[PDB]
């Protein structure tokens, strides 16, 4: 019967029995509520894993908060599935913890909402999609020198104090305002207060309105630090296969996911891999990306942080997960520093989509011009400081006039910067910034200031500018 | 209670461990009251250790275990061609079922030192790089190493593609791969046409270790039924070292100790099991042919690791990518510092022979060119010339994606480079002369294209000479 | 049925185990027969693995073990303030007991995401260094790491000290000191007359195992009790490397599987759930705060071990000390060169803020040009001016021990040497100058001493280059 008893606590990890020929499925999910009978006992409420039989009837689980005052005894009682989280538009605006409970004040979801298993195989062959798409995300950079795939893996590098909650935010208001997709934040392993300061930020701009967040905080067991990002998954699940419309998710941290792998794996007992990480990395990497893909119905694109423990591209771990990116942004200081954003690096950015059979001839053109005289500026940079552009030929002198116009015409207005500024923001067409910036290559908007290519977005905006001082 | 249907007792991370099973052999298949599938790989002296091929999440504790008296098996036929299967032999891509009547053992001999012969015929790759410097033979096992996003799979597709007419069954295992990926290389080679003599193994990294541990050999034994009954064929294994990996997890999983880098010291035999299938057999066995192409991922271009280490030591010779090269569109670098083709040579015909002396030549002294020599017009002397000549080799070493150039186009092309007609017409033209290079010779270089497909030799010099001229005059520079 | 009551079947290193014991919780406090204390940490189908927390030697085979009942608890309150108490709440510097009302579990949850305010209110530290460079706001969890012999107790206890005006309940915890130290820092501290609003607790090296690994979470229950009555804490741990070393020596003894370095699993768990217990409550909580300086010791500077590695990725930014700049005779010998605070910005009041990004761009342009020094053939006017300014900027970074400075006179010094108004006074005597400037303030300058105070803005320029101009009249150069 559903009934069990603990009779083994070691830290994380419980050990729980059953009845013979009763015992629940792997991955399930096992609740224990209790009421101190008498002053010697504490109230303890807890919810388990099962992770392995060990025979006998026995189950080794591990926990998702505190084991303090369990006692060899308490009863155990089993879902029979695992652990179930609210979907729907319920979920959009709130913010949950791993089990699917809301953190936030704004109330408990009612019992009957349709709930999901949070374990699910991954799609199937037949379902994928057949071609590759582009996502035109509205920002001149991103689609231009490196394109986003539907359905596809970005990698975003960069520290603090960059802009990197901006880019966020700005990216999630497009994608909403121009494709009716809902966006998902997951944040694996945060640090509380910049979690709160995020949460702050997104409602006072406004975004929070159509997105749903999940938090697993750094102070939570590795359980739960693991289920954070399965549970943000089928939450997005649920919008690509029901609404059939194309979603964002963000992960904070990946490497912390994987962190916290291995510190269940230690617990567990299993022999480390190569440099102490679990043996089973590959495979629960493979598990939890191979759910982001592109069906005939709906997509789901992940724009996912990455941290990289001692500066070593080689690391287990970074190894991993470079295995399946398909596009890599890099935000600088220097950029940051300089008057220009969203400050992204137009060089250390890349791709795979930037392939003439899939964002045309013109546009892989277009792009590669840019691309050769951006590294011709930054190799004559260096002789110029010390030397005084009196020295530059003319070609070189135009080259340093093309080159510092086409890198201050990258930078773009925000719909969020808008509470600090009041400019109205901009959402640029790909084919617009294109033409705009062959059009600029094309020398015949040289005579123009530089200040007039900052903040406008499109190429009519500029010459608006320009003819706004004269 | 009888003993011939076992009892599960552990299960964990896909090991389980039934009771039972007394007329149980090592290696035979075990199928579970789910409907999957296991192998039976301990018989200790009460239970038996199984591993679980799938999805392990349904089985539980106290579940029941039959026997199917059959070691490990997979279906084999004409009737597989053009299908996508998963390592068990099951579609996977609807289309109904498969209508196969024959089976192979997983695990088989490989033919003995008496029944290889020396492989001497050659295998068109479609790449003029690769059949200029790296000529790879009908029976040889290279290695084909470089870094990830190094258009490796792209020579992978091209190499398939390029076969549509050389009567040869060819088939593609991917191991690790996104199914994404999977698909859209599915969808390229539907296009292109060569469903008809293909047949595709997936392993995605969402399936178990188990299964990726399985697949090439699954793979090699599906190929080895044709390479018994006569014909040709060729196998790409995708990545030897997600392999590697899967069978790392699966022993340390095992509590088995490991050895350098966490492996255990069986990674050796594990690739030398696999790729030692891979031969010429002699005329008196039937004639067959298997040629293997299995790639290698490395982490900063460093040989020095021990999974390279191991695979450069089984393979007959090593194609390496430099990474650096591809940032410039080019095919990626084919480093002909590294790269190296022992048991090739005696594949290339001699039309082809003829020439790649001098371009092994002329590519050595331009790379040999450095930077260092780039600098300044103190070069005065026939340096300059090598420059150019050089310049104008590795522009006509490039290639686009998805195109085979025919051995005779290259061999022409390749002397006309050689014998300095492109010496005066500036670099930035070589790719259109080669595009209307290659529309001349359609429209009337027949006898040229016939007399090489038929001889597998030049023609007289002084024919294709002229041909060439008239060629050049019909030009147009830029 | 044994209940409350066990007996003890091995003994050793610390660790017992007893039989029976069947209603006891994981984490609950055990008596044993002679009276030492005991904590229960893992329970197994038939033994209780006890740790003991005190002399062990008095224990054999087959003591009764009793229970309490009682989940680990600390005393608090109000009393506590001026004792030294090891982690379990007894005083060991005699003054009779203490009169704590009130106890609380070690082991509480965080606050909620929900109920946290972002920093916006400043911790002066008084050592102008850090407070111009990598400030610290209340609610900051603050990482200073730096080498042995680097005088991070020095800064930790001048940032002690100096909160003698201010609101602040600071907290002192003694890891793996040494007993003689820590008796002298308690002396130093009742010298200056801290005592009346401090509390040390200490965890010498003699001690058990478990009492070191206590001593955090008994430092911070005591500090969550000011928390939550709406006070500010500010406490120090000088050795979560020691506190992570008594725990893998338990978790070994204890037979727990190992990790890296041979630590269990779950050390980042327990450095994770230590420090997260530091934040700002909103509003609605009463408006607390508490404010941690951890400190790590590295050998040789190798910031890649694990535990630095663990607390780095927690913290919220690094302050690096430089064994060789403190060899050489800079005083605190900050390297603003690697230190960063994330939190920095915000936690600094405006007239700091006006101030302090150009001497943070002369200190960064300066850096790099070091090596320009041995050589006067440098180009004077840009280059020659970095220098000078350079060496004056450090010159007037250096700072003696025990002797906060207050804010007002920070940033005046720091305005006066960033507005170029220090170019003339030899570099040799700007110490001399720095001390005669105080004392002129101290004189005459109380007005823009009080503005400053009262509203934490810059005051009339006009009036400050008058009165900095009256100074550099008066003063004599030597």
């Amino acid at each position: 019967m559903t009934r069990g008893r603990v009779i083994q606590v070691m830290g994380p990890v419980v050990d729980v029995k059953f009845e013979n020929g009763h015992l629940p499925a792997i991955y399930n999910a096992l609740k224990i509520q209790h009421k101190a009978r008498n002053e010697n006992e504490v109230d303890i409420d807890l919810t388990l894993e099962v992770a392995l039989h060990l025979g006998d009837d026995t189950v080794r689980t591990i926990a998702m908060a505190s084991t303090d005052g369990l006692i060899r005894g308490m009863e155990v009682i089993d879902t029979g599935a695992p652990i179930s989280v609210p979907v729907g538009e319920v979920t959009l605006g709130r913010v949950f913890n791993v089990l699917g409970e809301p953190i936030d004040l704004e109330g408990d979801i009612p019992a009957d909402a349709r709930r999901d298993p949070i374990h699910r195989p991954a799609p199937k062959f037949e379902e994928l999609a057949t071609e590759v798409e582009i996502l035109e995300t509205g920002i001149k950079v991103v689609d231009l020198l490196a394109p986003y795939i539907k359905g596809g893996k970005i990698g975003l590098f960069g520290g603090a104090g960059v802009g990197k909650t901006v880019l966020i935010q700005e990216l999630i208001h497009n994608i909403a305002q121009e494709h009716g997709g809902i966006s998902v934040f997951a944040g694996v392993g945060e640090r509380t207060r910049e979690g709160n300061d995020l949460y702050h930020e997104m409602k006072d701009s406004g975004v929070i309105s159509k997105t749903a967040m999940v938090f697993g905080q750094m102070n939570e067991p590795p359980g739960a630090r693991m289920r954070v990002a399965l549970t943000g998954l089928t939450m997005a699940e649920y919008f690509r296969d029901e609404q059939g419309q194309d979603v964002l998710l963000f992960i904070d941290n990946i490497f912390r996911f994987t962190q916290a792998g291995s510190e269940v794996s230690a617990l567990l007992g299993r022999m480390p891999s190569a440099v102490g990480y679990q043996p089973t990395l590959a495979t629960e990497m493979g598990q939890l990306q191979e759910r982001i893909t592109s069906t005939a119905k709906g997509s789901i694109t992940s724009i996912q942080a990455i941290y990289v423990p001692a500066d070593d591209y080689t690391d287990p771990a970074p190894a991993t997960t470079f295995s399946h990116l398909d596009a890599t942004t890099n935000l600088e200081r220097k950029l940051a520093e300089m008057g220009i954003y969203p400050a992204v690096d137009p060089l250390a950015s890349t791709s795979r989509a930037l392939a003439p059979e899939i964002v045309g001839e013109e546009h892989y053109q277009v792009a590669r011009k840019v691309q050769q005289t951006l590294q011709r500026y930054k190799e004559l940079q260096d002789i110029i400081a010390i030397l005084g552009m009196d020295e530059l030929s003319d070609e070189d002198k135009l080259v340093v006039h093309r080159a510092r116009r086409i890198q201050f015409f990258l930078s773009q207005n925000f719909h969020v910067a808008e509470q600090f500024t009041g400019q109205p923001g901009s959402y640029v067409p790909v084919k617009e910034t294109v033409r705009g910036f062959k059009e600029i290559l094309e020398g015949k908007y040289d005579h123009l200031p530089e200040d007039a290519f900052r903040l406008v977005g499109r190429i009519e905006e500029v010459v608006e500018k320009a003819k706004a001082m004269g | 209670q009888v003993s011939d249907v076992g009892t599960v007792i552990q299960v964990g991370d896909g090991i389980a461990r039934a009771h039972g099973l007394d007329n149980v052999m090592s290696g035979e298949l075990v199928e579970f009251a789910n409907g999957v599938m296991g192998m039976a790989l301990n018989l200790e002296e009460n239970n038996v250790g199984i591993v679980i091929l799938g999805p392990y999440t349904g089985i539980k504790e106290g579940d029941e275990v039959r026997r199917t008296g059959r070691i490990m098996e997979v279906p084999v036929g004409e009737a597989l061609i053009g299908r996508v299967v998963n390592p068990l032999g099951q579609p996977v891509d609807g289309l109904g079922p498969v209508e196969t009547t024959e089976t192979r053992p997983i695990e088989s001999p490989a033919p003995g030192v008496m029944d290889r012969r020396s492989v001497h015929e050659p295998l068109q790759t479609g790449i003029k790089a690769i059949d200029a410097l790296v000529p790879i033979g009908r029976g040889q096992r290279e290695l084909i190493i470089g870094d990830r996003q190094t258009g490796a799979a792209s020579v992978a597709i091209d190499t398939i593609i390029n076969q549509k007419d050389q009567n040869m069954i060819s088939i593609y295992v991917a191991i690790g791969q996104k199914e994404s990926t999977v698909r859209t290389v599915v969808e390229t080679l539907r296009k292109h046409g060569a469903l008809d003599y293909t047949i595709v193994v997936t392993a995605s990294a969402s399936q178990p270790a188990p299964l990726l541990f399985l697949a090439p050999y699954a793979g090699v034994a599906m190929g080895e039924y044709f390479m018994y009954k006569g014909k040709h064929v060729l196998v790409v294994y995708a990545a030897l070292s997600k392999q590697a990996a899967a069978y790392r997890e699966l022993s340390l999983l095992l509590r088995r100790p490991p050895g350098r880098e966490a492996y255990p010291g069986d990674i050796f035999y594990l690739h030398s099991r696999l790729l030692e299938r891979a031969a010429k057999l002699s005329d008196a066995k039937g004639g067959g042919s298997l040629t293997a192409l299995p790639f290698v991922e490395t982490q900063a271009g460093d040989i020095s690791a021990y999974i390279p280490t191991n695979v450069i030591s089984i393979t007959d010779g090593q194609i390496f990518l430099q990474s650096d090269l591809f940032f410039s569109g080019v095919r990626p670098a084919i480093n002909a510092g590294l790269s190296v083709s022992r048991v090739g040579g005696a594949a290339q015909i001699k039309a082809m022979k003829k020439v790649a002396g001098t371009l092994r030549l002329d590519l050595a002294a331009y790379r040999e060119l450095e930077a260092f020599a780039q600098f300044g017009s103190d070069l005065d002397k026939a340096t300059q010339a090598k420059l150019a000549r050089g310049a104008r080799t590795v522009e006509v070493l490039k290639q686009d994606l998805h195109q085979p150039i025919p051995v005779e186009k290259q061999v022409l092309i390749i002397y006309a480079l050689t014998r300095g007609f492109l010496d005066d017409i500036p670099v930035e033209d070589v790719r259109r002369f080669e595009k209307e290079f290659y529309l001349f010779l359609d429209q009337n270089g027949q006898h040229l294209l016939e007399h090489i497909r038929t001889t597998k030799d030049l023609p007289n010099e002084d024919d294709l000479n002229k041909a060439i001229e008239a060629f050049k005059k019909t030009f147009v520079v830029s």
